[PDB]
């Protein structure tokens, strides 16, 4: 379905996001350091 | 919708409520940069805001 | 002059190793954050003109 | 760096899904913006100086 | 030291989920004070003085 | 809610109290300090004291 679809893009963006979150946190992961 | 309006909007007049405590005896500094962040705010109460007229 | 020479060596070799693998981490952010700017977009395009939003 | 080019492969993509800020909107940006602070603290500069 | 990678791995994860203080608020929390101190001694120090 | 204001209030004004008394004679270095005590809980009076009148 479309709305399926459109939840489940936006939530593979929701899965990528969190991945964004993870990968930039992983940036910030090292700046300190 | 027209409840996160009242919301951007109460946090609109939080934010005016900061410059308006980040304006007395020439702090206009911070008053100039705070001012600015509230615009941020208002661009989602004009742009919500006419989308809730048109979605009535 | 054939032990100090050495030393330096693995010295150098072994602070030029940590450069190398320290810059290692600082890049893969990018790589990841590569993955992440495109794929993410990836999605956004799909709601654009003679796209779903074409669709809707 | 051809994950640079592959950066460079996926930015550009977003440029043409997304086209870049034109330098119009720019003066606007850097302009409109001005008046969003004098003309904002134009009434502050005024209503409770 | 992979534990201080750990707990930069984390606390970047908390730095996103909760933002750090901006330094405009600094200058609240800093300068905000003032009057929450010196305000509040202002009439201490004329009312009973 | 309304009790923990009134024991917050309580509080605040224990601490005023101690104000009240960190303030003679010139010790304006402890009321300095003590005066900020309470404002920390003025916070949560205003904070709790506003919500309050929304829960009504």
């Amino acid at each position: 379905a479309p709305e399926d679809l459109l939840e489940r893009l936006l939530g593979e963006m929701e899965l990528e996001l969190i991945e964004l979150r993870r990968a930039l946190a992983q940036t910030i992961a090292t700046f300190k350091s | 919708t027209e409840r996160q309006r009242d919301a951007q909007q109460l946090i609109a007049q939080r934010w005016y409520e900061k410059a308006q405590a980040a304006l007395d005896r020439g702090n206009e500094q911070l008053a100039r940069e705070a001012l600015g962040q509230r615009q941020s705010y208002q661009s989602h109460t004009e742009a919500l805001g006419k989308s809730l007229g048109e979605q009535r | 002059a054939l032990v100090e020479q050495v030393r330096g060596q693995l010295q150098k070799l072994e602070r030029k190793y940590l450069e190398l693998k320290s810059q290692k981490n600082l890049y893969l952010a990018r790589l990841k954050s590569a993955i992440a700017a495109q794929k993410i977009e990836e999605i956004a395009g799909n709601l654009d003109n003679a796209s779903a939003s074409s669709l809707f | 760096e051809r994950i640079e080019t592959k950066i460079l492969e996926l930015e550009a993509e977003r440029e043409l899904l997304n086209p870049p800020p034109s330098p119009l909107d720019k003066k606007f940006e850097q302009w409109e913006e001005q008046q969003a602070v004098e003309a904002t603290l134009a009434a502050m500069k005024a209503r409770r100086s």
